[PDB]
């Protein structure tokens, strides 16, 4: 594992380094280590594919040492190296799909395809080159169990959900009292609504709550907050909570009072903001906690005061909503977000190949199963597979 | 809050009990105490109902929470028995001619009946299940049940003759009729006098008892032959002096109050189960 | 750490081996080991305790080495070794009560007394022995991120739990349905009841469900499954759901139908037991779903038709159990069974010393309060104070 | 199979004895070891899995000898044995699951594998090394006819069983007389009844009866013998014979009077006891024969009196019960217990792999069809594949 970032990354130097007319000590260090490489590889032979309708390969290896005797380098000397880095760059390419493909329940984080557990020999260890990229820095620290840590831009950290929760109710659905949520991505909108508007609740205060739990703990987010649910703002239907019957919402949007977020860590507050919008921060947390509430207006103006009557039919109601959004925090488990294309890379090879279901993966790699139930057995073959699909992106993008 | 919907209710076997909650039922609550209207005659007094909310208020009751009202006889108390208030109790005589019409009246007052219209000139009619009843009541009632087939032809009668059809009520002022489930029948309720109702009970009824004053201790509230049991609101008590039926009542307020509870449909949380 | 458990090793080993009247040979390694933790000991100091009724106490190791010269041992010699045995297996236990009693929220596997952060330096390694125990090898093995196992026998899984869930109720209390269960230790008895007897069900079966989820994932485990809850067996008098009222549950008891036992894993059913009682296995699961019905028998004898009419007083009222019971399994997290007796050696040195409560353990070291809100916080410190609690009961039971 | 055992007992040797830091004389007698397992085991190759989903694998060895000579050991000299130690450990796993998985009719005791038939030939036997477990002891004890034994804590040595039978029976099913029995892993309650409470008996005593003859013979058993069957206690309604109705069972229970429990071998009395309750031993048994009786009560008060009449509603039934427990005792041949998992790992491979059912076992390894027709032919499969169990166990938890 530690040796197959070490052939990737010493073949993304050969192609940068080694070009025509450059000086021979620019590339006198890179030359010593590619030399190496190949003292190492040869006489060996290697098998990959076989799994789905990924096809069986066989690999060879019986090349020749690089000159050490030029100044500069000439074309000679590039089109002789340029067709042994073909055949290399062309193996790691069937050693990456081999191990994004396979998965095991027991122990994740070991290799599983016949080609990498055979790397994994001390013969091999020689080929060990300097460990730069995030991906392979965080596979060496959390291997000595040491803190490690991913920076994400938007994480996918909550899943899919919208739904609604009715705290007062009967069969003809005219006076209802609630929320509403949708929670995808890395937002949440949250609208709590109150047919009545308060005009028999206890000071003419109606308190709403909303508790949304994470799946891992998040660390120095940045986070932005705005006093609007804009989706849960216009006239709509909505069916009933067993499918059974339909009924309809027709908004006016307050604005919210008092509103409190709290950001919890195994029950503890660690930090708290009262009527404070914008862009606020989190150092740690894994629960966050919302508090708003309903005040109705004291004073109204004669267009205002028709729509809120005292009698029963109640053709427009009250609505406060809010907006949270993360902008980018610091996990230590791997998450997908909306800047690097890892999880691409992986769905993309086993829709290609035709992959059967395994024991461990959602059908289709469904990132929304995936994430309710992110157990430590999925975290660990998680980990192992977006640190191969790092290196497969190095050479072929 | 959720008036319609069934939600079920989880809690601990360990959890420590509220305070005793039976005198603050008597700050609130009503009472209805009934009688015939014979035993105010024995009392002689018109000073009696004040003499006896007088011995109320040692058990908690205030001044204006218990109520009297009277009735002739079983026979007259059973053309409408309305119960009104919160807690009440019936106070009956025994008849050895009267064996079924008392069982009528606490089968009417201890049950719940869901009851639809009927008309008699209009339709054929038929019971669905064990719980469906005909429940008729009025100044005089007299009911004669034509039974058809599957072909709408008389089973015994003659759909047209009034004379060959068979008679179930001569003359009461209340009756529920048990015909054969299933059977469309043919009907002759003399509607001028009487009111016959399609009825259907529910879970029966929990604030009101009723106390046989002398007698032996029968009463089928149900309606089948192979049961008859004796509920914990259905009691008997001897007699010779109608102020010792009075003292006794008094004095065991909470034992008769805690035999009862509140009628179910009555509260809030009943509110589409067919009682707001 | 892990010269810590090499000091208690050669000790044990030391106070068995070096009789009087042994032949020299079989104590000729024994010796190389036990001179060669002196060399290292000598010329350092110590110091333990501090917290709470803990008292401080100082130590300082000049001690010489044991002789190699004899073929048979005498009583001179073991004598000369006692009185050296009986100073370390005094030094070993007042490192182990000061590790047991503190405890951190930041990073709980690292060492927090004084005395065992300074025996974890490069100099004190050559004291290093073999690591044999079944706590010190998952300690290693854990260290390097490897899959490690403990095997226990009737584990503590299951946290003290007993209520009752009503599915149809009035404020009379004689018409109900539901089930009631006891969750305690390693045991599930859950019992369905019916006070109507399925007299207006649908095809006269009443369907039970009850679902406990684990906290840990258990794998390879030995399960097994009576059909009757005996607790739930006898006439009993309840409290309501807030402790108003109380109501009674008079049971007579049919069999349980068409009972199926799934085992989840993710929401995956990895085993399933259709009407099979007695041992089962279950490989790997996180979840337990008992499925069980009650069916109104079509025929009844004069004696059984009189317990169930078909009008509202209901004087007997129907019943159908389960019992459920985990012989053995293997865990990968910590826990407490019924063999082992190192939760027992915890709480008794807490206890005894009179220590305030910390930032992570429950006041007074509640099982049940630990296993509801087991954290990885606080799995870390569970690993870190069992591990040293099996070290302290080799010396000293 | 010898030469298996010999195999993991230095691998697991050499994880725990193999650390760093430590002196070379502690070492000294493993390393000549293993390095005399490579010796024997280059230039062979090998092959495993086959059947079901079980993949197929190839196994190589060519490997290097350790060094002799440091003073104490260090991590250049652990970290070039551990990618040594790792690939022999992945190979041992694979030859155990190839080998639990297979069996046999003819001959179950010999090796079924490809890979443990070729193990057992006279080259591979200089490998061989200590036995000194318990399954690889009583392997080689029984292989010369000598005499072995198993110890186990609350072994399942009853089949699944749950009957009763009805000495005096009519339809109306209101007089009845017989006995109840729930014979279940490790446990006997049998309760006895009398409706008519021997008001017809002569000398109003009523003899009952239990017999359960074992599958195996036990040895130095201890038992506990408690005089009530909680489980026949409670109010129940039960179906008739063949299913056709039902009958109902109201008990109220006497003490048992004058208890005699036998333990049989071959028709002659081992050991008696006569109304001993509590902890009992039982030196050499196969069967267990219970003996207690009903007598009525000559003096009753009048709450008792109202009971029993002479007439025929029978409205309390009198019932009379026992309780018996083994907790531990010593079988010969192989069994299933309480405390240990090897019927759960030999489940467990099968149920992963998609195994088909062959000619000897139950289909799903069902316990209570496998002790119920218990022959010498299953008897061989059994301890053979328990005993590569338990050889697995040692490295792979
Ligand atoms: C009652 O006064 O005291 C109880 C405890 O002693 C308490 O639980 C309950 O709240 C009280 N109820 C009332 C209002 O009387
Ligand atoms: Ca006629
Ligand atoms: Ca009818
Ligand atoms: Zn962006
Ligand atoms: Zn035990």
């Amino acid at each position: 594992m530690d040796v197959l970032y070490s052939l990737s990354k010493t073949l993304k130097d050969a192609r940068d380094k080694i070009v025509e007319g450059t000086l021979y000590s620019n590339v006198s260090d890179l030359i010593q280590q590619f030399n190496q490489m190949i003292i190492t590889m040869n006489g060996n032979e290697f098998q990959t594919g076989g799994i789905g309708n990924l096809p069986i390969r066989n690999w060879n290896f019986n090349f020749g040492l690089l000159g050490t005797t030029l100044l500069n380098l000439d074309a000679n000397y590039v089109e002789t190296a340029r067709n042994t880095i073909d055949y290399f760059v062309d193996f790691v390419d069937n050693v990456c799909m081999d191990e994004m493909v396979r998965e095991s329940q027991r122990n994740g984080i070991a290799p599983q395809s016949d080609s990498l557990r055979k790397l994994s020999a001390i013969k091999f260890k020689r080929i060990n080159f300097d460990n730069s990229s995030e991906y392979i820095e965080n596979w060496n620290l959390q291997n000595r169990r040491q803190r490690t840590g991913f920076t994400f831009h938007k994480p996918n950290i909550f899943p899919y959900s919208a739904s609604f929760t009715l705290n007062r109710s009967q069969p003809a659905h005219d006076n209802l009292m609630g929320t509403m949520w949708l929670n995808a991505g890395s937002e949440i909108q949250v609208a709590g609504f109150d047919y009545s508007c308060a005009i028999n609740a206890p000071a003419n205060i109606q308190q709403f709550e909303h508790i949304v739990p994470l799946r891992r703990v998040l660390t120095t987010a940045t986070i932005t907050l705005l006093p609007d649910a804009e989706r849960f703002s216009f006239p709509r239907v909505i069916n009933s909570a067993d499918g059974a019957t339909t009924w309809f919402f027709n908004p006016v949007i307050l604005r919210p009072n008092n509103v409190e977020v709290e950001f919890l860590l195994n029950g503890q507050i660690i930090n708290t903001y009262q009527a404070r919008f914008g862009t606020i921060v989190a150092r740690n947390f894994d629960t966050i906690r919302l508090s708003f509430q309903l005040m109705r207006p004291p004073n109204m103006t004669p267009a205002v005061a028709v729509l809120f009557p005292n009698a029963q039919p109640f053709e427009h109601h009250a609505t406060v909503g809010l907006t949270l959004r993360i902008e980018s925090a610091v996990c230590e488990s791997v998450l997908a977000d909306a800047s690097e294309t890892l999880l691409a890379n992986v769905t993309s090879v086993r829709q290609e190949y035709a992959i059967p279901v395994g024991p461990v993966f959602p059908p289709g790699m469904n990132w929304t199963d995936l994430i309710t139930n992110y157990s430590p057995s999925r975290e660990d073959n998680l980990q192992r597979v977006f640190t191969v699909a790092s290196i497969r992106s190095m050479l072929i993008k | 809050q959720n008036y319609g919907i069934n939600l079920p209710i989880t809690g601990s076997m360990d959890t420590a009990y509220a305070n005793s909650t039976q005198e603050e039922t008597f700050l609130t609550s009503t009472l209805c105490l009934y009688y015939p209207t014979e035993a105010a005659t024995e009392i002689n007094d018109n000073s009696w109902k004040d003499t006896l909310s007088q011995l109320f208020l040692t058990k908690g009751w205030p001044t204006g929470s218990v109520y009297f009202k009277e009735y002739t006889n079983i026979a007259s108390f059973s053309v409408d028995p309305q119960l009104y208030c919160d807690y009440n109790v019936v106070l009956m005589k025994y008849d050895a001619t009267l064996q079924l019409d008392m069982s009528e009246l606490a089968d009417l007052i201890l049950n719940e009946w869901l009851c639809n219209p009927m008309d008699i000139t209009l339709y054929y009619y038929q019971q669905t299940d064990e719980a469906n009843k005909w429940i008729s009541m009025g100044s005089s009632c007299t009911i004669k049940v034509c039974p058809l087939n599957t072909q709408t032809l008389g089973i015994g009668c003659l759909t047209t003759d009034a004379t060959t059809f068979e008679e179930v009520a001569t003359a009461e002022k209340l009756v529920i009729t048990d015909v054969v489930d299933g059977v469309n029948h043919k009907l002759d309720v003399t509607t001028a006098t009487c009111t016959i109702r399609n009825c259907k009970k529910l879970g029966p009824r929990e604030n009101v008892a009723v106390i046989q004053v002398g007698g032996s201790d029968i009463l089928d509230i149900t309606a089948d032959p192979t049961t008859a049991p004796q509920t914990e609101r259905m009691m008997r008590i001897n007699w010779k002096k109608w102020w010792q039926v009075f003292y006794t009542v008094v004095d065991y307020v909470d034992q008769i109050i805690q035999v009862m509870s509140k009628r179910s449909r009555s509260l809030n949380s009943a509110a589409f189960y067919y009682r707001v």
